[PDB]
């Protein structure tokens, strides 16, 4: 349910939906 | 003398370090000020200017938080998001955060600004950075937000503490 | 090192200098340890010793409440009164206190025994003290009182935080 | 509506009363 392209924008996803 | 509020921060922490969340927050909201624990505000500052918004959205998310430096903060990074091509996860944001939520309410212009931006096939860089440039706003949104944010030891109360009872030990109280 | 109830009274002290009732309820509540500010621990027996029960209930109205020592205090004081023929107060007490009520509620044996004590047309102290004399019922009820009572400085906390400035100006940190 | 006898009755009668 995480779209992982860059480093940063899979953690600030990880962070941002969780 | 010492500011109040520099001290409440301390009582904070010790409140913090300690376990008693239902204090804090009852003090936070009481007094009305926040503590804002970073390892380093010069360290806070470079996060934000070098582009490290993963870690300066955890940040974000630990601190007391505003909802204007919100909006702002996630709408320079909504631009750098659309600037890199991450047009699904820049539209997320813009939805599904409550700063962005909220600037939608408010201003509904400026949030159709941001999505007539995500919505255009190329980065159009020249206009917006033109106006001013990356550094620039990297740099106002640093030092304001940064200059929100607050520096204190752990265990700072406790520590001061016990300079007070070397104080008494090796030097001694006023007589009267 | 300094034990961390005597840090949370300081606190809490602080908190009741500086107007922040509901921080410390609230503080006085999660952590279960409650600041019992008297002049004098000595001053507060002596209260007790000496038959002054109008300042020892105003301090008991002050501090924080256990309901035996309550129930206890109260049942000496219910019978002080009636041995001094205040009959209508005495019976005024034992109706409308709240500690009065809940050893009403709990224990109606002793209620009964209290309510049947003020009912008799004189005071037999014969036997009642003859158990254990007045002066050792108020000396034990002032004793295990008393221990639950604390004495703190004023601005205690700001007092001691200046000290530490004090060592930090005129001794000096350590060098790590 | 508070009966004073002693003083500490009275002032007993006023902290508990109030």
């Amino acid at each position: 349910q995480s779209h992982s392209e860059n480093r940063m924008v899979r953690s600030l996803h990880r962070v941002l939906f969780k | 003398e010492i500011e109040s509020s520099d001290v409440i921060r301390l009582i904070e922490q010790f409140l913090k370090e300690s376990n008693l969340h239902r204090t804090l927050a009852i003090l936070q909201e009481e007094t009305n000020v926040s503590l804002n624990t970073v390892d380093s505000i010069d360290g806070f500052c470079n996060e934000i200017t070098s582009g490290n918004w993963d870690n300066v959205l955890k940040t974000v998310q630990s601190l007391k938080l505003p909802a204007k430096k919100l909006i702002d903060l996630y709408e320079h990074v909504i631009i750098e998001l659309v600037e890199l091509r991450e047009l699904a996860t820049a539209r997320l944001v813009a939805r599904q955060t409550d700063p962005m939520i909220l600037l939608k309410q408010i201003d509904p212009d400026r949030f159709a600004r941001l999505e007539s931006l995500i919505n255009r096939p190329y980065f159009d860089g020249q206009e917006v950075y033109g106006d001013v440039s990356k550094e620039k706003r990297r740099s106002v949104i640093a030092q304001t937000l940064s200059s929100e944010v607050h520096v204190v030891a752990p265990s700072r109360l406790l520590s001061l503490l016990g300079q007070s009872l070397k104080w008494q030990l090796h030097q001694g109280l006023l007589p009267p």
